[PDB]
């Protein structure tokens, strides 16, 4: 492939260079309509900016902590960590997630890997072996209330068991309602004058459990778990301009007020270097 | 190989080698070539 | 039962390893998937469409007036803007190629940057726009700026200019984040003869600019971008 | 002796002619087309009016000054009003379809100024709170009238910060959507061809638009000495392939 | 020995997995199938036989009698029975179909609602059945009723009718627990004309419904159901 | 007009039925053309036979 | 490819792609076709 041809003096009436940009098109001006060059060739293919590419490595997506502790007269397993849960949102962290708005519809299987560490920050004879359950509660089943319920017992519901320390992996089919999933959507549930509005409304894909399976030691431990996504099979339609002021919410467009200038200030004139 | 059997559980697709530009950068109804006047 | 040894590495989590998973929904059925117009394949497609930059920098909290480079009427030999060519920084940093650019850390290949003139149809005006390539400093005088990369420009009835960077340069890539050893040089316009503007007019014109790639581009080895950070998770 | 400069576009029983553009943009690449049974999914024979709703809606003039920031028309809204197109709308449980859009703004060869024409599809606006305000409904569709990015906040309504798109992006950058600029030295009108474009085959029209037209100026309007200080703006837009199914009794939506 | 590398979830244990074991009962041989009739192999195929909407939930404790509905002689433009189409809630929620569509997340399809009259013989009716599509409120008369998908029944030799709830929906997937995004519509029935009984007959007739899914139908990604539970495992 | 003016006139035929439309909005809903003034110096509207019966009464 | 011996060790069967509700649906004596009279 040429990156570019030879090309020497013109003297025309045909100017590939000027143009009127009021026509909406960017017209392919090439180096060799302007200057004299030499051929060169690419030596390139453009592979890493391919969206498969792109959106294709792992990113973390949640961090979380539940903790392995005696639940005797606790009055609420959820409010003591003694289980957690993830609405499952990819909105969360903004490091992928302005990856992701860089297009309106996404469409993708996820991979998730789920790391899972434990902390004893205070005194402990030992460090205990715990095995995490994490089970994907769809819309509409029953929500653990507690820490060994009956819901825990998932028994048609896709539930994965692993070692703290170590890690659990799996992929999951695109399980979008639509076509494809809506990076943003200027719409609402439905034609109510007080109805939310956004995309918040549009996923709404259940949430994600963690909980330890070993009863509780003498000690307290502290596992924290951290969800990362990996987009595999990408299709993304309709490019959009980058995300410029920083993320106040999961799933609305919102930007803080009294933000700071983006655009950096120059130190000099605009007749500056 | 797959080793399962589900298509979501494959490995990352593979290069779209597909890239035109076109739909972006000249989405104009009539035809504009590079080198006649852009407005006649 | 089949002999193994196991290597370093076994255990590991690679954030970009590529492997095959069980699929925690065994046989289930995505959507069908209808046609969407505007699919992207690769970041290359979308960096060819031009973009408007913040050239006039100068103010003091963002506004639509940065985008627009001033005229002045009847002055001669005189600048009009100067930048470096940093496409990571500065002016470049918040267009859509300076915002693409920042996901990679090198990148080569020639860059596309247009004037597109805005003054009252009955004005005229030539002006010069010159590329130094790397090695000599920002000109500081028409006489110095027309010794390199340059293009007069006739303001006319066609509105806009295309000038290219063509790439210049003895190591192949340069990094995206401003370096020295790497750098690309200056971009810097000045009046030719001069605007004049017609009778019953009067002020300042302006110029928009914009920039995108040519097909010349090559952009590699992904990063995170200094563009975008965060201090606790979002919630709803 | 065809021009790029001069058109005509005959729509049903109305027709608009240029003697001043610069091209067309047909986003993305595409013409509105009606929707293929492939790609069907609600089993309903749908109702094409054709040319009852597929004119030319001229809507109510804006007025270009020099302090003026732009202007943001979403879609169908904007035409929730108007004859036949507007009353299916609310009759119908789904609706599908593409426009033409033709902006138009004359003025002489002494004025400057340079607007920008853009169509953004899915446009999920901002609240001015902050944190995870909504923008509430009738903010958010404002009917023929569209929204005025000079108007003051209000409460339940959207930022109306132009630098920033209505959305935390930059003025800049919005270029990579289909859009034209209508330059006074140039240019009168700009005119787009928007295709469908959805997650789904077919959509409520009511609860979800699916682009907004947004006309900003971009170059101050400058005039003539002792010239009127402003130019009037006209938007007027024709639904295309129009699509309606199931039928029923007839919306009721707030305010 | 071959050199090996082990990834990321090795060790785990993924309750929808499918793989191979070894059998603890090497070389067993299990009974001989015999033939048994009624042998299912899709849950579609099932959802398909029609069973009785317990419409008529108005009492206070489960009764015969909520499966019932009620028609009064000489009423004319009234209605006679009303509810939204949340199968997986409400009066639907214990019906074969309420109970299946509750092990799946997502369900899409026609279904088909039919009543049977139990009338006297020698008394005759006429009822519109409406289902209105979503976007519109559950009508509240029959004209706003009639304006929708609807059928005029005529009661008569032939017992039962069968109206079908055809598919309307943009999103090609609606959530079987209620939700609004996702919301099918109403489903009421108004007098046409009225009912009628013969002489010496008196009081109210009633109609019983029935639902079941057309072939239409698809179900996907299984869960759990709300309707079971438990606080301690069960003992002999 | 002076060549260097310029001017955007809608002409709208309103058949037989409505009254005489009141305002362009009114107006804009029948038969009816964008004129751009220009170096085209005239526009051609054409007032289509729009009728049930097939003959009108001159007077 | 089983690496075991027994049928049990295997994995899970694969989709009946079976198929036919008559069996549930219409189990009648005489054959009643949709659109004919119910009762005749
Ligand atoms: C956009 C966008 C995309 C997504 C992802 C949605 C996630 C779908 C559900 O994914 C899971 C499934 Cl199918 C199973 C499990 C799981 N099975 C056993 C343990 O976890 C976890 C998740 Cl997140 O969210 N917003």
């Amino acid at each position: 492939t040429v990156a570019s041809i030879s090309s020497g003096p013109k003297h025309t009436q045909k100017v590939p260079i000027l143009t009127a940009n009021e026509t909406g098109a960017t017209m392919p001006v090439l180096p060799s309509d302007s200057i004299e060059t030499r051929t060169t060739y690419m030596h390139f293919n453009g592979s890493e900016t391919d969206v498969e590419c792109f959106l294709g490595r792992a990113a973390c997506v949640h961090v979380t902590e539940i903790q392995n502790k005696d639940a005797t007269g606790i009055d609420n397993h959820r409010e003591a960590k003694l289980f957690n849960d993830w609405k499952i949102n990819l909105s969360s962290l903004v490091q992928l997630r302005k990856k992701l708005e860089l297009f309106t519809y996404v469409r993708f299987d996820s991979e998730y890997t789920i790391l899972a560490t434990a902390s004893q920050p205070d005194s402990a004879n030992y460090s205990s072996n715990l095995v995490v359950q994490a089970m994907y509660v769809p819309p509409g089943a029953p929500n653990p209330k507690e820490w060994d319920d009956y819901t825990w017992q998932s028994a048609s519901n896709p539930s994965v068991f692993f070692k703290v320390g170590d890690t659990s992996r799996f992929s999951v089919p695109y399980v979008g309602l639509a076509s494809a999933y809506n990076c943003f959507y200027d719409g609402y549930s439905h034609d109510d004058a007080e109805t939310q509005y956004g995309i918040t409304v549009l996923n709404h894909m259940g949430s994600m459990a963690f909980r330890i399976v070993n009863e509780h030691d003498e000690h307290k431990t502290l596992v924290k778990i951290r969800v990362y996504h990996r987009a595999k099979h990408v299709e993304a339609w309709i490019p959009r301009a980058p995300r410029a002021l920083p993320y106040t919410s999961i799933g609305r467009t919102n930007y803080p007020k009294n933000t700071e200038p983006v655009i950096k200030k120059r130190k000099g004139d605009i007749k500056s270097y | 190989i797959n080793y399962y059997k589900d298509a979501a559980s494959t490995s990352s697709a593979g290069q779209s080698l597909s890239m035109d530009p076109s739909k972006f950068t000249e989405p104009v109804k009539d035809l504009m070539l590079k080198g006649a006047p852009a407005l006649n | 039962g089949l002999p193994t040894t196991t290597l370093p590495g076994s255990g590991q989590f690679l954030t970009t390893d590529d492997r095959q998973s069980p699929s925690a929904l065994p046989n289930y059925e995505p959507t069908p998937r209808i046609h969407i117009p505007g699919k992207v394949h690769n970041l290359l497609e979308i960096i060819q469409v031009d973009t408007l930059i913040p050239m006039n920098n100068t103010h003091t909290k963002d506004e639509v007036n940065s985008y627009l480079i001033p005229l002045n009427a009847n002055r001669q030999n005189e600048q009009v803007f100067g930048t470096n060519l940093f496409i990571g920084d500065g002016v470049f940093k918040t267009t859509l190629l300076g915002e693409i650019v920042q996901y990679y850390t090198h990148w080569s290949g020639s860059l596309r940057f247009s004037l597109m003139y805005t003054g009252p149809a009955l004005s005229s005006a030539k002006l010069i726009l010159a590329y130094t390539p790397p090695g000599a400093r920002g000109p500081q005088d028409r006489r110095e700026a027309m010794l390199g990369t340059h293009v007069v420009w006739d303001i006319g009835l066609q509105s806009t200019i295309v000038m290219t960077i063509p790439w210049t340069s003895g190591v192949q890539f340069r990094y995206t984040d401003p370096d020295t050893y790497t750098s690309a040089g200056f971009l810097s316009c000045w009046y030719q003869t001069s605007l004049i503007l017609p009778p019953e007019t009067t002020g300042q014109v302006y110029l928009l600019s914009f920039i995108s790639a040519c097909p010349d581009f090559k952009l590699r080895l992904m990063k995170d971008t200094q563009t975008i950070s965060q201090t606790v998770a979002l919630t709803e | 002796g065809y021009s790029d400069r001069v058109q005509q576009i005959t729509l049903g029983n109305s027709t608009i002619t240029t003697q001043e553009a610069a091209n067309a943009v047909v986003c993305y690449a595409e013409w509105p087309e009606y929707l293929p049974d492939v790609d069907a999914s609600d089993v309903n024979k749908t109702s094409k009016p054709d040319t009852s709703v597929c004119r030319f809606y001229t809507l109510d003039s804006k007025t270009w000054t020099t302090g003026s920031k732009g202007w943001c028309w979403k879609l169908p809204d904007a035409l929730k009003d108007m004859g036949v197109f507007g009353q299916n709308m609310f009759f119908h449980s789904l609706g599908r379809s593409g426009y033409t859009v033709h902006v138009q703004c004359n003025a002489t060869k002494f004025h400057s100024g340079c607007l920008l024409v853009v169509v953004i599809p899915e446009h999920q606006l901002a609240s001015h709170e902050g944190g995870n305000v909504s923008v509430k409904y009738t903010f958010t569709h404002p009917g023929e009238r569209g929204i005025d990015l000079s108007s003051a906040n209000e409460v339940g309504g959207p930022v109306k910060d132009v630098v920033y798109n209505m959305n935390g992006t930059l003025l800049g950058n919005l270029l990579i959507f289909p859009h034209q600029f209508i330059n006074l030295r140039t240019n009168n009108t700009a005119t787009i061809v928007i295709p469908y474009i959805n997650s789904v085959p077919i959509d409520s029209m009511t609860r979800h638009n699916n682009v907004s037209l947004m006309v900003i100026p971009i170059a101050p309007l400058t005039v003539p000495t002792g010239a009127t200080p402003s130019l009037p703006i006209t938007v007027t837009i024709a639904p295309m392939c129009t699509e309606f199914s199931g039928i029923r009794s007839k919306s009721i939506v707030p305010q």
